[PDB]
């Protein structure tokens, strides 16, 4: 309902804090998203 | 009435009639009446005089208070098409 649009209010992030860490840690990302007439 | 002749009705009721009795009279009632108990102006009821209500309507009272106080976030400039 009200999209994530920089531009619109500053740079915005997805944030994770996390415990515990092990190695080869990572964040799979994935997004769904329009890219209109800008 | 059918009178029949020869045997006619006779022409009255006559003279042999028994007087019975010379109670005709009706007493002429003399009487004082005197209703005076004291009154006391007052008398208690459970209601009278009032018009209840069947349904009140909502009623209310107000308040408002603050400040004009507030944290923002704005668009980034763009480039300006035409003009």
């Amino acid at each position: 309902d009200k999209p994530i649009y920089t531009l619109q209010y500053g740079n915005v992030g997805f944030v994770v804090n996390p415990k515990t860490v092990n190695q080869n840690a990572r964040l799979l990302m994935g997004y769904e998203y329009f890219t209109s007439r800008t | 009435a059918l009178i029949n002749p020869q045997f006619p009705y006779a022409g009255p009721v006559p003279i042999p009639g028994p007087a019975p009795t010379e109670t005709m009279p009706l007493l002429n009632y003399r009487v004082e009446g005197r209703i005076a108990g004291i009154q006391q102006a007052r008398q208690f009821m459970p209601f009278l005089q009032g018009p209840h209500r069947a349904v009140a309507e909502q009623t209310y009272h107000a308040i408002g208070t603050g400040i004009q106080m507030g944290q923002t976030f704005n668009q980034p400039l763009i480039n300006t098409q035409e003009g």
